[PDB]
DNA sequence: TTTTTTT
């Protein structure tokens, strides 16, 4: 029934070369053990759990060919079997754990206090799972392959069960924390013995029975209780990651795939992100009943080892480089589609909406939001969509819509409990609106609910924190001169007051204007780079960004008493400027409060701790910008 | 000596830390551990805090004694042991429930007020610590912090009907007629393998019997994570807090309440028949104490002061909204609803209601809804709402399977109601609340469930115009585009429009540039304002005197001549007894019922409005 | 149950 079958491995040596990794292997080419000062970590608890590196262990063996000895092939046996090679590894570590540097605080863990009680009355008693407070994992192998290559769902496959392998997928859901016993530990008060159990199944039958060795030299029939404090638990969470859809054929559906994630890996991904994790493929054993009739069917699940979602002193230096190169705003607004000629006033707003404004909140409870809104109306054929996807792929977390695609409330929050929309997974980005024109107003209210308040009212509420961005066609598809700029816009003067800013494009013909956009075109075409200014890397753009943010300046009295000023001045000009062919809508204090989140956008990019009569003065003219280009015909 | 298992410390220990609290710990030690030497009082001080409690709990003749992990801490040996209790959280509420009822037994001896001993055993006083550690959301709490004591403030979703619970399983034999009665510990059962009775001589004869079994008391209340504690991305997770005894129902659903608990968990069965459990285990917490999140005799005297000013209207209503500027009308409106009229009830004519409701119309940046927040923030049980987010189902009632559940407003009702965006709330929404504000009372009929809900809540409605910004062409009324129904079942309409001036800007501008100028930037404090309505309604029940009803009478006529609804006199007569209440004044006066008109006047800008068709002009409003 | 949407 059991043919055993010798193989060209034997699990004892293949320890005893971990074991001696684990003490030999060092970051002496980055530079005790590595390894071992990772164990010194653990056994001051300081350390909750240990990732070994693939790549380390290939180092090792390449340290062993050198020297002559041969390997015993670790890091190959972890891909032929990672599940059995972890429990070797976790054997090692005990070997080769160090003591604790640190004191582990046992008074406060009362299960080592309750152990060392256990020894004396005593005097494998528990489980080793038990007595580890750590939790394994592998790093996926560095390129120089099945763990080092990424897959996809359909392209896993059943011989890779058993194997540690990385996917990469969209995270389709994660499954609610759970608690898993490791180890439960039950007490029968007859003995007065603790009778510890490991439980490594999915689900498990409690002992029901005393079997210390207490309660049988008293004869007693003890009911075993069990002891929260005692049992060994762990946290577990499920993710559910589906493949790209690159990665789907066309005509066929992206398959959700089951991964485990526990102890401190749990809860460390999020749905909106896309993420490669490496983790040993494994069969999911399905249960009694369902496995009758199931038949040598299997189910199947992976445990993740390592997770890697897409998306300091480096991040500091690539700063003082962009600064260093200079004129950063407008070198970041050049550099905003590089592909696209022309558009740099537009590219700069979209530039300040990314840093975005100080957002303040007074103590009385009144909350001004920092995030910066812009629109884009534009003729067919400028690049309003191309610039508005490029700005999506731009922001890490932005989210691309078009206006007829999705619904506002779906955008919003998609109704099936309620999960988060097109708004939601732009917290902390962009939502972008394609075609904002041909949105309807219906939906441009539910919008407007969330432009000038960031939270979502429906109960269920969320914070829905973003800035947002639209590209608009005039009315009719193309701009009329005949027609007033508020017409040609098409908008309720609630959203114009709501945006920071609205950029109006018009086509017109012009015969150098053409040469030159069509000697950008063709530079595109033949050659992938733009013609010429060279545009930062999107890496360091979203740095620089954030580094912005980070800033936060705030208002001085010359500034405020300008931008009063300012405010005054455009009341006036909206009041004599009631000619609707002139008029671009009357003069906000909530737009001057838009005005005042530009002029922190603009000390933020420029570093400023505090806001600028400069930064002001640039907001103004992004706006008079904005009326000058449709002033120009 | 008896020790709490694990511990290592003894339990006879942490039961006479506990009777050192409860006797020879003065409260000057915990006046000392709270510091501020200026605020505490030295005879009180010197007085034993915790002795002076046990003799409050015998004279309330109640075994529970609220306990306060400050004061544990402040004795330096029950510090100790709420330090074990921090470890042990419920064998050390057990052990200072024990040292609570020997101090109490202790204390009526040494009081030789008449008690009974045999009382107090019978009795089993409660140990409720609170303030052991800073309030977190149930997604903050951790199977590390399980069984571990921990004060958590919390939502009530909802509260559970009260569970029994086996306090004592009791067994009575079917065969010998025997009776017996077996306590319930760790709430399992004990059965004897024998018949209790040696005569009877029959294996296994005891027959549990569940009316002879003794039941404690029991409840579950659904508890949310706090507002701060809930993710910015995501809704709250919520954990349901056992609760038993007096703490059960001590804090009715839809409140917040903090409730200081060990959490708990408790293995989960795989099948309920089956003996194995899932690795998994549900998490629950078990309340030590429960508390909530009536003025003060200095606190009523200082509404008394501020109602005795003729300034305090005002002042309350800029109390209201301190740093907005130029709503003090809308503000005060709102005041006057918030004390509410007072309500009468006859055979005939039904019930007159005093709650006052109040619709607020203003252009873009009116402050508006901050002022709306401010009111929520001012009203005792606070409820904001979105007319985009507002729906009349959900604020009227909802039904799950089939028992009906509260509405919006239901959930208002004992507060004031805020809406923000009420232009862009639907008609139908206003429609259903047209019959619910009219009667101020929501009745609702659906196939399966048909239930009547209270919908007694002050009502305020932040609108915009239905002009992007107000237009003083428009008419107010249309303006701020409520149906007419609802307009009528509305106590105050109130109407805001921007004014331009070269002076007024820079007022405005200076306001917003003082409160950026600094870093970070008469009226009562929003609190003391609150205990004033609270006050107000407590110790003012204004009615319908002879001068208040001769200002009543030529109110409504000259309204009629102006057409005036009779629920607007009843509106008048709320905001009157409203006015009442702000003035502190026992009964309705004249002058409470014209200013009642007055503040309607002022709050529509019907002063300001032209007399044909109801438009007014721009710079009519703001006079 | 509650959207979603096809009849």
């Amino acid at each position: 029934a059991l043919p055993s079958i010798q193989l060209p491995v034997d699990y004892n040596n293949l320890f005893n070369e971990i074991t001696d990794f684990l003490v030999t292997f060092k970051q002496d080419t980055l530079s005790g053990p590595k390894y071992m000062a990772m164990l010194q970590k653990v056994a001051n608890r300081e350390l909750n759990s240990v990732i070994i590196d693939l790549d380390d262990i290939l180092q090792y063996q390449n340290e062993k060919f050198l020297q002559g000895t041969q390997a015993d092939d670790l890091v190959s046996a972890i891909q032929q079997n990672a599940n059995h090679f972890t429990e070797l590894f976790c054997r090692a570590i005990d070997n080769n754990m160090p003591l604790p540097t640190k004191e582990i605080d046992y008074k406060d863990d009362v299960l080592d206090v309750i152990l060392n009680q256990r020894r004396l009355r005593n005097e494998e008693l528990f489980p080793p799972n038990l007595t580890r407070r750590y939790f394994l994992y592998f790093k996926p192998l560095s390129q120089n392959a099945i763990s080092s290559k990424p897959l996809s769902v359909r392209q896993i496959k059943g011989d890779f069960l058993g194997q540690l392998i990385t996917v990469r997928g969209i995270i389709t859901r994660v499954s609610d924390v759970k608690p898993a016993v490791e180890v439960i530990a039950y007490t029968c008060d007859q003995c007065g013995y603790e009778v510890f159990q490991e439980v490594n199944s999915r689900t498990f039958t409690p002992l029901s029975e005393c079997t210390s060795e207490e309660c049988s030299q008293n004869q007693t029939k003890g009911q075993l209780f069990m002891s929260t404090r005692a049992s060994k638990f762990s946290a577990f969470q499920e993710c559910k990651i589906q493949e790209l859809s690159q990665q789907v054929p066309v005509g066929h559906i992206p398959r959700s795939l089951n991964i485990h994630v526990n102890g401190t890996l749990v809860r460390s991904l999020s749905p909106g992100d896309i993420v490669d994790v490496t983790g040993i493929f494994l069969p999911a054993p399905y249960t009694g009943f369902k496995a009758l009739k199931a038949g040598l069917l299997t189910e199947t699940y992976l445990e993740a080892q390592f997770v890697r979602q897409h998306k300091t002193s480096d991040v500091e230096e690539r700063v003082m480089e962009l600064i260093t190169s200079g004129d950063v705003y407008n070198r970041l607004a050049k550099s905003i589609a590089p592909e696209i000629y022309g558009n740099l006033d537009v590219k700069k707003a979209l530039l300040l909406l990314l840093v975005g404004g100080v957002d303040k909140r007074v103590g009385d409870g009144m909350k001004i939001r920092g995030d910066i809104n812009v629109c884009l109306m534009g003729d067919p054929g400028v690049a309003k969509s191309q610039l508005l996807k490029a700005i999506c792929k731009i922001s890490p977390r932005g989210v691309y819509t078009t206006g007829k695609g999705s619904s506002g409330v779906g955008l919003t929050a998609a109704v099936m409990i309620l999960e988060g929309g097109a708004l939601v997974l732009a917290d902390n980005g962009i939502c972008c609106i394609d075609e904002f024109d041909k949105m309807d107003e219906s939906d441009r209210t539910a919008i407007h609910e969330v432009m000038e308040q960031q939270t979502i009212s429906i109960n269920t509420t969320l914070n829905a924190r973003t800035s947002i961005l639209a590209a608009a066609n005039p009315l009719y598809g193309r701009y009329n001169p005949r027609l007033s700029p508020l017409d040609n816009i098409n908008l309720p003067a609630a959203l114009l007051s709501r945006f920071d800013i609205l950029f109006l494009m018009l086509d017109i013909p012009s015969r150098d204007d053409d040469e030159k956009l069509a000697e950008h075109v063709t530079y595109v075409h033949m050659h992938n780079k733009q013609p010429d200014f060279t545009p930062v890397e999107p890496s360091k753009m979203r740095e620089y960004i954030a580094y912005a943010k980070t800033k936060r300046p705030v208002m001085s009295e010359a500034v405020n008493d300008y931008v009063v000023q300012a405010y005054i001045r455009l009341r006036q000009d909206s009041k004599r400027e009631m000619d609707s062919k002139f008029s671009f809508g009357q003069a906000t204090p909530r737009t001057l409060l838009g005005i005042i989140r530009l002029s922190q956008a603009l000390a933020k990019l420029r570093l400023a701790d505090m806001v600028d009569i400069d930064d002001v003065e640039e907001a103004l003219r992004l706006v008079r910008v904005s009326k000058e280009s449709l002033y120009q015909e | 000596l008896r020790i709490i298992w694990g511990t290592n410390v003894s339990i006879q220990e942490c039961t006479t830390n506990f009777r050192n609290f409860l006797m020879s710990f003065k409260y000057k030690f915990r006046k000392i551990l709270d510091e501020r030497e200026e605020f505490i009082n030295n005879t009180t001080d010197e007085e034993l805090y915790y002795i002076k409690q046990l003799n409050e709990m015998r004279e309330l003749g109640t075994s529970n004694l609220n306990l306060d992990a400050r004061n544990l801490l402040a004795y330096k040996q029950t510090e100790d042991l709420y330090h074990q209790l921090l470890n042990y959280p419920q064998e050390v509420i057990s052990i200072m429930d024990q040292t609570i009822k020997d101090c109490m037994v202790s204390l009526i001896v040494d009081n030789n007020l008449d008690y009974d001993l045999d009382e107090i055993e019978t009795k089993f006083y409660k140990v409720r610590p609170y303030n052991v550690g800073s309030c977190k959301g149930m997604r903050e709490l951790n199977p590390n912090d399980i069984d571990k004591l921990i004060n958590l403030k919390g939502l009530v979703l909802r509260s559970t009907p009260v569970i029994p619970d086996m306090k004592v399983a009791f067994f009575k034999c079917n065969v010998c007629d025997h009776t017996m009665a077996v306590e319930i510990d760790r709430g399992v059962i004990q059965e004897p393998a024998r018949c209790e009775r040696i005569d009877c001589n029959e294996p296994n004869s005891m027959s549990l019997i569940h009316n002879r079994c003794s039941f404690a008391d029991k409840q579950v209340i659904k508890l949310q994570e706090t507002p701060d504690f809930v993710p910015d991305g995501q809704t709250p997770h919520s954990i349901s807090l056992c609760v038993y005894d007096e703490l059960v129902d001590s804090c009715r659903a839809g409140d917040r309440i903090e409730v200081t608990g060990t959490f708990r968990s408790i293995p989960i069965r795989a099948n309920s028949r089956q003996r194995v459990l899932k690795s998994l285990y549900k998490t629950y917490v078990d309340v030590v104490h429960v508390k909530k999140v009536q003025i003060t005799d200095q606190d009523l005297a200082k509404i008394r002061e501020v109602a005795a000013r003729e300034d305090l209207y005002s002042l309350l209503a800029r109390s209201i909204a301190p740093s907005i500027y130029e709503l003090e009308d809308v503000k005060k409106g709102i005041l006057l609803q918030l004390f509410g009229g007072t309500n009468k009830t006859f055979t005939k004519g039904g019930r007159y209601r005093g709650d006052i409701n109040i619709l607020l119309c203003g252009d873009p940046s009116t402050s508006k809804s901050q002022i709306l927040q401010y009111v929520h923030k001012i009203t005792p049980r606070g409820v904001y709402t979105s007319g985009k987010g507002s729906s009349a189902v959900g604020l009227t009632a909802y039904i799950t399977r089939l028992v009906l559940e509260s509405g919006a407003l239901v959930l208002s009702d004992g507060g004031v109601c805020c809406i923000d965006e009420f232009d862009k709330m639907s008609d139908s929404t206003r429609s259903v609340l047209h019959e619910v504000m009219e009667q101020q009372t929501i009745s609702i009929a659906k196939a399966g469930i048909i239930t009547t809900l209270n919908a007694r809540s002050s009502i305020l409605a932040s609108a915009n115009p239905i002009g992007s910004r107000y237009n003083p062409n428009l008419p107010v009324t249309e303006n701020i585009d409520l149906p007419p129904p609802l307009l009528s079942r509305f106590d105050l309409v109130y109407l805001v429009l921007d004014k331009v001036d070269e002076k007024n800007d820079r007022e405005l501008a200076k306001h917003l540039t003082n409160l950026y100028l600094e870093d970070k930037p008469d009226v009562l404090p929003v609190e003391f304002l609150t205990m004033y309505i609270s006050y107000a309604k407590e110790h003012i029940h204004p009615i319908i005197t002879e001068a208040a009803k001769t200002e009543l009478v030529r109110a409504y006529v000259g309204m009629r001549k102006m057409t005036a609804t009779t629920r607007q006199l009843e509106s008048m007569i709320r905001l009157a007894e409203a006015h009442a209440k702000m003035k502190l004044k026992n009964v309705v006066e004249l002058e409470d019922v014209q200013e009642a008109v007055r503040l309607i006047r002022s709050a529509i800008k019907d002063y300001a409005t032209d007399p044909k068709t109801g438009k007014i002009d721009m710079n009519l409003v703001q006079t």
